[PDB]
RNA sequence: UGCUUCUGGGUCGGGGUUUCGUACGUAGCAGAGCAGCUGCUGCGAUCUAUUGAAAGUCAGCCCUCGACACAAGGGUUUGU
RNA sequence: CCCAUAUCCGCAGCAGGUCUCCAAGGUGAACAGCCUCUGGCAUGUUGGAACAAUGUAGGUAAGGGAAGUCGGCAAGCCGG
């Protein structure tokens, strides 16, 4: 018969084939329209999930139960060196698709994006390009390159550029690269282009891509966690303690007829490790790496023109699972995907941002930067050494 | 260079951390074995019954944190096998272990 | 932001942390963590425990 | 103007919360919530500041053995506040009231959680404390 | 993911952090008291000082550039 | 000689069944439970590495407290 009472489904099928995602780093699978009146810009980024903390900032939205009232809200920090630009790649637009129509690559590459290409840093000779670098070097090879630019100027519709990430600048262990298409979007393709050209070696900030209270997307790949039962997987009903063959699954997994059983039924399998866009994330902060200057070196990234201190954003004994964030990074309102030490693509946004929550500008009054390695209560170790007095390690 | 010995100190709490309790004891001279295995690259090791009680000497669930030993590589006795050069681990009672570096020890 | 100060230990509550107890007559108490608001709920006195900040004050120790 | 945010309600269909006012009325047995749509196999469930339908369990006779409708002014589950706090109070409690707001009774025992008065005048008027 | 840019990771140590809550010893004319010897000396739970002490802390925490050794290697295949 | 988680009967070195004798210290009312000495054994027809789901046997859960279910089944409270 019918179901007697009404329940929606359990698990979305848009996101069906919950599988191991095929690839770790997240995929820009679409980037956004370009209109050949802004000018040239990139579209993508990509950083390394450090670690969460709150904010205090003053809520301005006249109407709200909340206007000018201090709230606490969580934030992502993302850490952000810049990239570094070694080649670009042009597609022609065909019947049958977006055809890749030529790649062009720098004359110099870090040995950084050459780990990318061996699978194995250890027993290679380090060869990749070895050959195509002697292309930069004379008449016979420059003006081959000056054919294949002046060729995808002709033809090419689409400009992408290629450019890899700074992995020794990063605490992490691995220092191989990642390697990733930033589409180019503005003005015509002959200007679209002889921009790239220009940035071929150089390094790409991300001030040049994001701004402020920038609503900006997020491609990664979910935390996994492994072979997950169908009440973990999917989150369905536990059944009743009186179960014989157990009771965390599902009971009936189709009707009889139906002489299969189903691609929507809920049933066992690997949890986690997808990749997911996440959207409608703003930009609170674009704060700035360490650097020297005048011997002494200017750490203060958590000091707001509230807090006045002198205070990075780097918790009492480092974020953790992940290490010190030294270089320039993003702050993310609420949770990202991925997990720690994980690679996500910040992505500009593909809709229109006319919204008072989207074009809200942001002023953070006080950054939390106590230690996340239990319930630490002091945020700084000058406020520490302070508050404890002298010890007696001393 | 080839008979060589010197004392480590081996953080059986973090070569350990995880296992159940009817099995930490034995981890612990898998472990330790592994160690020396890996400190002086002899497949023979050969764990001296000193040491062996000095693990199993609270129990079998709380082994002890840290333990000092003194790793000494040989040359193997009678009965020429594979192996040329087996590794004594010996043990080395310890007050406290703060700033105990690898020690070079001679004869 | 205004910065609280736990009523059991004597630390300071920064903004995130923490939570707040109201008893049925009023008198609200901030608290730092669940060492402190369990200390509290179980009635013990902080000036006999020797990490607070009524015993250093009361034992004077420090300066 | 400003909307009551959502809290981290407690209450489900079932909950006895002590009656926090001069009705004579001593417990209040909660029935429903009012707003609650539903959901297969999911009790309702009521937070600070919500409406509901109770019933009197021991007080006066005149109030038991009949519906009341009853405003939840003080839970004990730790609510998040949109300022960075987790409150929670003793006790349950909570007032009778009228279809359109109006307290039966004439004062409060206790706290009233802001919640509850930025959102029913008529308590926050009758209110002892705040918060 | 890493596996000789005099570097690289690994172990140990140190520092940061953090959890619990003030270690053993010793000192005390603090201690309900009790006993012996003519004030002294013993027994005595607890207390105070040394003592936010001691203990643990990456095995899936963070920094060392502190000692120690190590790492240029092995095996199987692949052709327009 | 065995007299029973291997000498008997259950097809077997089978978690079943099968008649008696003697009977230490502590705690405690106690031949109760728990640790120990005399005496005995090597985990009950195997080991190693992993620590997924689903199980089996134990646990603990904020707020509510039978709203679950045919039914307070199970668990929990109580306990000297
Ligand atoms: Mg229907
Ligand atoms: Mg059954
Ligand atoms: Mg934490
Ligand atoms: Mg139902
Ligand atoms: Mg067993
Ligand atoms: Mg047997
Ligand atoms: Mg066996
Ligand atoms: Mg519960
Ligand atoms: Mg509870
Ligand atoms: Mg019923
Ligand atoms: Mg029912
Ligand atoms: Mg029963």
């Amino acid at each position: 018969s019918h179901r007697k009472f009404s329940a929606p489904r359990h698990g979305s099928l848009g996101f069906l084939p919950r599988k191991r995602s095929s690839r770790h780093r997240g995929k820009v699978k679409s980037f956004p329209k370009d209109d050949p009146s802004k000018p040239v810009h990139l579209t993508a980024f990509l950083g390394y999930k450090a670690g969460m903390t709150h904010i205090v900032r003053e809520v301005d939205r006249p109407g709200s139960k909340v206007n000018k009232k201090e709230v606490v809200e969580a934030v992502t920090i993302v850490e952000t060196p810049p990239m570094v630009v070694v080649g670009i790649v042009g597609y022609v637009e065909t019947p049958r698709g977006l055809r890749t129509f030529k790649t062009v690559f720098a004359e110099h590459i870090s040995d950084e994006c050459k780990r990318r290409f061996y699978k194995n840093w250890h027993k290679s000779k380090k060869k990749a390009f070895t050959k195509y670098c002697k292309k930069w070097q004379d008449d016979a090879g420059k003006r081959q390159l000056d054919k294949d630019f002046s060729s995808m100027k002709k033809y090419c519709q689409v400009i992408r550029v290629l450019a890899h990430t700074q992995m020794r600048l990063l605490p992490l262990r691995q220092k191989k690269a990642h390697l990733m298409e930033i589409q180019v979007n503005g003005g015509t393709v002959a200007e679209k282009l002889d921009w790239a050209r220009e940035r071929l070696e150089q390094q790409v900030p991300v001030s040049q891509v994001f701004g402020q209270d920038e609503m900006i997307d997020v491609i990664g790949v979910t935390k996994g966690k492994g072979y997950k039962g169908v009440t973990s997987r999917w989150h369905t009903k536990k059944l009743p303690r009186k179960t014989h063959r157990g009771l965390r699954k599902v009971a009936c997994i189709g009707a009889w007829h139906p002489a299969r059983v189903a691609f929507s039924v809920a049933r066992a399998g690997q949890k986690g490790y997808h990749h997911r866009t996440e959207i409608n994330k703003k930009i609170y902060k674009i704060g700035q790496g360490y650097l020297i200057k005048d011997g002494k070196l200017i750490k203060n990234n958590a000091s707001t023109d509230y807090d006045l201190s002198d205070k990075s954003i780097n918790p009492l004994g480092g974020f953790v699972h992940y290490g010190e964030v030294t270089n320039d990074f993003v702050m993310l309102k609420g949770c990202v995907v991925g997990t720690k030490k994980r690679v996500l693509t910040l992505r500009k946004s593909l809709l229109v941002q006319t919204k008072r929550r989207a074009l809200e500008k942001i002023d953070l009054k006080f950054i939390d930067t106590t230690s996340k390695f239990g319930h630490g209560r002091f945020q700084t170790v000058e406020e520490k050494k302070a508050f404890m007095g002298p010890l007696k390690k001393d | 260079n080839e008979v060589v010995t010197r004392e480590y100190t081996i953080n059986i709490h973090k070569r350990i951390h995880g296992v159940g309790f009817k099995k930490r004891a034995p981890r612990a001279l898998k472990e330790i074995r592994k160690f020396a295995m890996k400190e002086m690259g002899t497949p023979d090791v050969r764990i001296d019954t000193r040491l062996n009680k000095a693990v199993w000497a609270k129990g079998i669930r709380n082994v002890p944190y840290r333990i000092r030993v003194r790793l000494s590589r040989k040359r193997n006795e009678d009965e020429d096998s594979p192996n040329k050069l087996y590794t004594l681990v010996t043990y080395v009672p310890v007050t406290t272990f703060k700033n105990l570096q690898t020690v070079n020890v001679d004869e | 932001m205004k910065v609280e100060l736990c009523s059991f230990s004597g630390y300071k509550i920064y903004p995130g942390h923490g939570r707040r107890y109201a008893r049925t007559d009023g008198k609200v108490f901030q608290f730092l963590n669940a060492k402190c608001e369990s200390a509290f709920l179980s009635k013990r006195n902080p000036r006999q425990i020797n990490w607070t900040v009524l015993y250093r004050r009361k034992h004077k120790k420090g300066q | 103007s400003g909307a009551k945010f959502r809290i981290s309600l407690g209450l489900p269909v079932g909950a006895v919360i002590n009656c926090a006012d001069n009705t004579g009325a001593k417990n209040l047995y909660i029935i429903s919530v009012k707003g609650i749509k539903g959901r297969l196999n999911r009790l309702p469930a009521a937070g600070v500041g919500d409406m509901v339908m109770a019933t009197v369990k021991k007080g006066k006779p005149e109030l038991r053995k009949k519906v009341h409708p009853a405003v939840v002014i003080r839970q004990r589950k730790s609510y998040r506040r949109k300022d960075g706090v987790f409150l929670y109070f003793e006790d349950n409690a909570g007032v009778i009231v009228n279809n359109k707001g109006e307290m039966k009774g004439s004062a409060i025992t206790g706290p009233v959680a802001k919640e509850c008065a930025d959102l029913w005048p008529r308590i926050a008027s009758n209110a002892g404390s705040i918060a």
